[PDB]
């Protein structure tokens, strides 16, 4: 949420997007198409598993402790064995309370933020050839087939090659 | 004509449910649980060294119980004691029963070394229809029941020094008789005592005349102590009556093991983590299995579950 | 000629001042503080079940001082003990206070079932002019004070099993007479003991002859002891002499009852968290009112204060 | 502060506004207007409701357990109940004090967002009729009524009907 | 990363950048140049020196405590002696690794943020007169000496002066 | 022709790698230390007030051992007791010597009054060969041993009330005889009992015949007990034999000392914060140098190191 692309001005998700987490789809002459983007789906996935590195498989050995049933009355210390515990795991009951809660919020606003930078980056790329029409997509005022399309999702879109054909298109009446 | 691309992201069918700081409830396309609520059932027999007490308490065993003799000298990282238990020997108490448990659990082993004692004017090794061994009076493997000789007694003086590297744990006690009928037979005299010394430490009791309720027919009791001597130190024993003598000292060692109450059956399988419910994985950082736990073990909390989020909201088509 | 289109956001004249990770001091437009610092005065006699010791302590009430005769059977979530209180019969002591008081208080009842022991060889009911009930010479209304039966005294075995599905308590004690004017008036002998014992227990208390420092004008001294017996046990004493007898047992229970000191009020009132200072409201996560609660209540922290932004930035106009 | 709009790219907060925590002031040829955006309004305050339903009225029953006042010197036992008490309220003091500054930095971040989305939604809105004054506002290039602003407001502004208008404008000289 | 900045658009930092943390290289007629922005700097700077001050010479005094070490085996109480201090010693163990986790992500954070800002601020300045050109940088369609640079350094430049010629220079063919 | 203008941020290039929610290696521009991990090894004089007890534990500086004249009413935030102490005197064990020790090093003080009590029929200020002081047989400077007068001993009761302001620390003991060669020589009957009381407290001791293990050749034992006596209240004394008697009492006080133990050397310097390894610096808000500590410390933590960043990521050139 924190971005305002996920469950933003990107409406919704793609259920038929299979290969990637973020991706780009198009309507152009040649048809409609979707890709998947690697560099921005491998982005979160590795924050996430970072995240999971420092939970899973961490584990602290513990040996001789307390007793923590009883079966007799005695009072005064088995009070004071009891309290200590029931404290303890109250502690620890908040740390994973909370530690879950941020990392979950943290998780969210990254993904959401990853959306945003691939939208970003598309848009800085299409230059003065495109405008943005406010729910994710790019009209592209020039004709842009397969290769074209494929050359922006590749990062090796020359935006002077249609920059002319654009501006006609764009400044028209 | 011109073309249009849209940016986005996947979505799935079947997202979960997490919880945030702004929201108790939010879908993700993915999670992954961090508690660990379930346990096969099994205390598995690796990679920690096992020691089921089966019928056998600690105590038990450490006293030697007839029944406990196949428990002589082995060491254990956990010792498991079975809610199913007996003693079967002497009636006796200890006080700070938990505090002996609790020293001999954490020093895992009982390992024993006899020692001749200068036991002359009185007749060593006293026996009782209710200790059973190999189907004749016996009594606790580790204590030996001092009583007269030829209807007399006189003052018992008995010296023990610590020349090792290690802390020495005897154990010792008293017989508190059940009227004068063995008052009389036994030690042969009005009154008793007993004073287990060391150059730091002093332990005396008194003998009680007196009648307890029956445990397995016999009213009778003895009363269970111990004493640590440490290297370069001395035990000694003065003694006019009524001792259960020790018969040598237990290793005291330092280390990683423990005790746990448990019925849970112990399968040939390797897990770190132990509970009283059985064995269970150490995947997860929280579990809500056990408070009781041994081993590399995830962190006892009261949740049932708490799930992280892997994946983004998921925002269905 | 055109137009302009502003986006903004709203400021407050009055603004808060909460603490961040980055900045002690920020303004925001509004707070709500976190910590609970004020009470009422008041323990709320609801929704808890309060139990006003008044001029007795729970043990004055349990022993059965006559002023404390009115608490008897009664239970309590939470008995409130004051420090007016003070004790006004025989003189006692009690070994680890503390533990009965606290084992008492936990079990939430004063129920008392009397019960018949054979009390054959002394006299009962002993009493005494500094525990006056009724303007009579009285004793601890739960305490059975045996003395002789025409200047003699045999060897008691008393006897009495627990057949029921709750542990028993039983208080008992020991007198310390003042001089030999009291060693061979109410026990016409020499010596004395008191053996009380179960099936996994045993305590044994030797009395004393010498005059104490008077309390309420008595020299001598009680001592109280208690004995858990479980289900399917027994309970046995062996005495020659100083019982001071249970008349019975209490019920044990197990739940959610305590005890408090505080000098505050009751009133009629509905509050789900008490404190020494008075009840508090649990709305809030966290109180710096008192570490000692019960119920329902939010955690003690040292901080007066501590404001959560519920606004964003003030930045006035 | 995180987005850089409120106390950022935005002078100050409006005390005029009273019945919503974000909107639109306006100025054209019928006058100088205000009125509150409920739905960014609405978001953020549904956030802080969030956090405010996890930590009021969610307390932790006790009954019996420690003693933590003494009336007589006793030693051992007496230390490690003090002890354990003030190692416990040290431990949620601790808890209580990083919850709220952690809370409150979120808090002040999330409205920051709240404020930066409505203004990118509307910018992307306006298409190439209005440009970016830096501080907020935006100078629309052509004649916009209050029905115009109104649909600017509500979603349904058509930047068609207003472009040849507002690129003549844009682009004189 | 999670504005995009640091790490992301902007390839890499300066090294010879040694009087700011953030600033502005150009390339005019005149020369290529560096200036630091202090305004951004300093921003981040009190940030972190914020975060210090909460943390830096702030403890808490204890004095008479539990023993913490024995030269005697004893059993019960001294169990419970080594179970309090050892359960004390993970929860504070616990607190302080998150605390410099979280710290450091929300340090990286709000770095990347004022580059984003002081970006963000730029581009607008520059109003019609320049185009991103995807890596940090501007384009400036028009002459731009050290005097002008410096104006748009300063928040001085007045896009109005060039907007001719920009706009001449950019929608040419 | 134009202009290029560039958004940038700096670099170094030395990064420091810290670790985060998402990486736990990221290279960042600057660091600062959390986490204190060395001290000088001086435990600085100032500005807690230090008592170096060198050969002396507080026990023996309390009891008054010869060698520990010099301590006699000294104060302290914080006693260090020292590996290489000793106890020169006549042998000695304190059950619950640890609690006597808390509670003497938490009071911080060794102020003592001495006290008249009346002992006629008895020989006062009893010495030996083992106690050294001055070249001369002599005891512990707080402690009177009190043996016959004439080969004869009648029962004592001996009275003192407390009418100061704060609690009276009384510390006394009981001998136990080697043989009946001093059964006969210094108390001249069979038996004794020693009785320590107050209106709200009693403690009674029998002493015991019998040979200890030898402790600077000697082979008796005194065994060391202590009463406190609140205001308005009054410490009774029944003796009849064996009472190693109080010369008068040591004043309670509560604040802030301690004690503890260490062999780092006294410096003169100044530091808030004091560890067994000698003092620390407290600008860090952790340590992992000791979790003995005592003052305004840095928590102890498990980590040796915890890297704040202070700088941006850096991506160098
Ligand atoms: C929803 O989110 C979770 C978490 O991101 C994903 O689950 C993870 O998926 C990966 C890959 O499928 C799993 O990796 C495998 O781990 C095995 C270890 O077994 C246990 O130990 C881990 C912790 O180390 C426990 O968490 C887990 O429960 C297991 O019980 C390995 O044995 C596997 O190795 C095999 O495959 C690899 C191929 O990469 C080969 O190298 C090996 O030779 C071998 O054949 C494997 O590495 C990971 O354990 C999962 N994590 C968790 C926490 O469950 C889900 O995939 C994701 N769901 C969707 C739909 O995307
Ligand atoms: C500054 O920020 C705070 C927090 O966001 C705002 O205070 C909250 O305001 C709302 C609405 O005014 C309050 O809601 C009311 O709660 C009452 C419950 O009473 C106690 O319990 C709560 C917790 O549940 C305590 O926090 C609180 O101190 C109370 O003592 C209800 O009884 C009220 O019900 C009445 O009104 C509603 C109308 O919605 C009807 O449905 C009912 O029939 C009834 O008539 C009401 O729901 C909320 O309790 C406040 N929270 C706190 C923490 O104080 C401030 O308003 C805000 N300031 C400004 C200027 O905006
Ligand atoms: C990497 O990051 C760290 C932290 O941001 C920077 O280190 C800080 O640098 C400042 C300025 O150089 C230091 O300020 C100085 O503090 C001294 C106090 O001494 C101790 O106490 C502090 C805590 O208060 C400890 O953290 C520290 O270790 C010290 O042992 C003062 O005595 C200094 O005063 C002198 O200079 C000032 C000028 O401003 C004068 O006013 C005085 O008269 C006097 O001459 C000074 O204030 C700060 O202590 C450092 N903090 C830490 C935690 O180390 C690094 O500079 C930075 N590295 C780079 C390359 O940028
Ligand atoms: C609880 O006790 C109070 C306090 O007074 C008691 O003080 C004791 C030291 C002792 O002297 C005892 O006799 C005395 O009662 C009671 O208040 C007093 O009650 C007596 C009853 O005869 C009256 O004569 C007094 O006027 C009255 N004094 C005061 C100052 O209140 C109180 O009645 C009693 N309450 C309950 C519920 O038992
Ligand atoms: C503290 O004691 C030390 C250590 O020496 C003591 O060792 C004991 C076992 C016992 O034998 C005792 O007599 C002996 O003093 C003292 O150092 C020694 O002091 C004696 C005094 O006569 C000297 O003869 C020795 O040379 C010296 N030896 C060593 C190795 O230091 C020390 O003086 C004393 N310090 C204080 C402050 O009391
Ligand atoms: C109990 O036994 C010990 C050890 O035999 C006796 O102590 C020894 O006594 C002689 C003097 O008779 C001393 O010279 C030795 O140094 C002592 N030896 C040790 C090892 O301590 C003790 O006296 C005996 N008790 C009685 C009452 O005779
Ligand atoms: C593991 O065993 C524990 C302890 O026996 C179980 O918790 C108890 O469950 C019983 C029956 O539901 C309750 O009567 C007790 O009050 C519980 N005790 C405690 C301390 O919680 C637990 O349910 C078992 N867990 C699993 C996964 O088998
Ligand atoms: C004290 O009382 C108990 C109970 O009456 C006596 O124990 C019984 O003794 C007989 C033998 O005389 C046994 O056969 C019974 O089994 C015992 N009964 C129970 C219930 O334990 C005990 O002997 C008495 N003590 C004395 C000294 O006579
Ligand atoms: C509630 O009562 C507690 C305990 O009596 C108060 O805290 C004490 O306040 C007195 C007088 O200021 C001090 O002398 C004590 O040292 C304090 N004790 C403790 C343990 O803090 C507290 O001030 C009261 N709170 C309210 C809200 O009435
Ligand atoms: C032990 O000493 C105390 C104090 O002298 C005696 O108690 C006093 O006894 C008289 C009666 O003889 C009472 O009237 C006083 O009130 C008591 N005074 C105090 C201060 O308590 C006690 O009797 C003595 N013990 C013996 C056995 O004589
Ligand atoms: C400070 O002293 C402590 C305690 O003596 C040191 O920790 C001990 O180090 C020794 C030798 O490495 C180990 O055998 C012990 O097991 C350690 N004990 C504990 C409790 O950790 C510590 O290394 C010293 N620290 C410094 C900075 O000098
Ligand atoms: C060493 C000894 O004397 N053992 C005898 C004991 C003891 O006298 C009593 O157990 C003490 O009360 O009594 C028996 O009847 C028994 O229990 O089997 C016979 C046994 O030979
Ligand atoms: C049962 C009995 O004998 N009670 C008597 C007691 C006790 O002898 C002493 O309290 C014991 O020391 O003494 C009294 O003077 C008393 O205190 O009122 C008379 C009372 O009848
Ligand atoms: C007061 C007294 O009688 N002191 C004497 C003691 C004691 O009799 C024993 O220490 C008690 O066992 O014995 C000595 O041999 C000694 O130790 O120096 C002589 C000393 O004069
Ligand atoms: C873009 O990258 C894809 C995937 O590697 C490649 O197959 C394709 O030929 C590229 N397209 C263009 C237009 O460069
Ligand atoms: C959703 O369904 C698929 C297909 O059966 C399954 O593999 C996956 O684990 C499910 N994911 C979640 C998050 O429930
Ligand atoms: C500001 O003043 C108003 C009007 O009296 C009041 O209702 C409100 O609670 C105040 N808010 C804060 C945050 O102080
Ligand atoms: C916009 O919405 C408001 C509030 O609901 C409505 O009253 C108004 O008529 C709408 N204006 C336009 C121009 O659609
Ligand atoms: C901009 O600010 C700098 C630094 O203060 C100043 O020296 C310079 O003259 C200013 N330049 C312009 C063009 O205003
Ligand atoms: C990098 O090197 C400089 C120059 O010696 C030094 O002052 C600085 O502390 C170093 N910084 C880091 C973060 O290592």
């Amino acid at each position: 949420g924190i971005f305002g692309a996920i469950a933003g001005f990107i409406e919704n998700g793609w259920e038929g997007m299979v290969d990637g987490w973020y991706g780009f789809r198009h309507q152009n002459s040649e048809g409609i198409g979707q890709a998947a983007d690697l560099k921005s789906t491998q982005a979160a996935i590795d924050q996430i598993n970072g995240k999971l590195n420092r939970l899973i498989g961490k584990t602290n050995e513990k040996f001789h402790q307390i007793e923590k049933e009883f079966s007799e009355v005695e009072g005064r210390i088995q009070d004071l064995e009891k309290y200590v515990e029931d404290t303890k795991i109250d502690l620890w009951s908040y740390n994973a309370e909370l530690l879950v809660a941020l990392e979950n919020q943290h998780t969210i606003d990254l993904t959401d933020s990853e959306m945003n930078k691939l939208f970003e980056k598309t848009k800085k790329q299409l230059r003065e050839n495109a405008e943005d029409m406010g729910n994710g997509c790019f009209k592209i005022y020039h004709k842009c087939d397969n290769a074209c399309i494929g050359s922006i999702r590749n990062g090796t879109y020359d935006h002077d090659v249609y920059r002319d054909e654009a501006l006609n298109n764009r400044f028209q009446i | 004509p011109g073309a249009t691309l849209c940016l986005g992201h996947h979505a799935v069918p079947n997202g979960t449910i997490v919880k945030t700081i702004t929201n108790d409830q939010i879908e993700v396309t993915n999670a992954t649980e961090l508690v660990q609520s379930s346990s096969t059932g099994e205390i598995c027999d690796s990679p920690h060294q096992i020691l089921d007490g089966e019928n056998c308490t600690l105590i038990d065993a450490l006293l030697g119980d007839p029944q406990c003799d196949g428990f002589q000298n082995k060491k254990w990282d956990l010792f498991v004691e079975r809610s199913k238990a007996y003693s079967n020997c002497y009636p006796y108490d200890v006080p700070d029963y938990a505090s002996l448990r609790s020293l001999v659990a954490s020093s895992g082993t009982l390992e024993f070394n006899n020692e001749s004692f200068n036991w002359t004017g009185v007749t060593q090794n006293g026996t009782s229809s209710a200790c059973i061994r190999r189907s004749n009076n016996s009594f606790f493997s580790r204590l030996n029941w001092l009583t007269h000789l030829k209807f007399k007694y006189p003052a018992l003086n008995v010296t023990m020094p610590n020349n090792e590297k290690f802390d020495k744990l005897y154990i010792w006690g008293v017989h508190h008789p059940v009227t004068d009928n063995d008052q009389i037979f036994p030690y042969a005299q009005a009154s008793g005592r007993i004073t287990v010394s060391t150059k730091r430490s002093q332990q005396t009791v008194i003998p009680n005349i007196g009648s307890r309720p029956r445990v397995r027919n016999i009213p009778s009791r003895i009363s269970i102590y111990w004493t640590i001597v440490k290297p370069g130190d001395i035990l000694l024993i003065n003694s006019t009556g009524n001792l259960i003598a020790p018969r040598g000292y237990f290793k005291i060692r330092s280390g990683k093991s423990s005790i746990m109450r448990s019925d849970a059956p112990i399968g040939k399988c390797n897990s770190e983590c132990i509970t009283p419910n059985g064995s269970i994985p150490n995947d997860k950082p929280f579990q809500n299995v056990n408070r009781i736990t041994y081993g590399a073990c995830p962190r006892y909390v009261k949740q049932n579950t708490l799930k992280l989020a892997t994946g983004m909201r998921n925002v269905p088509e």
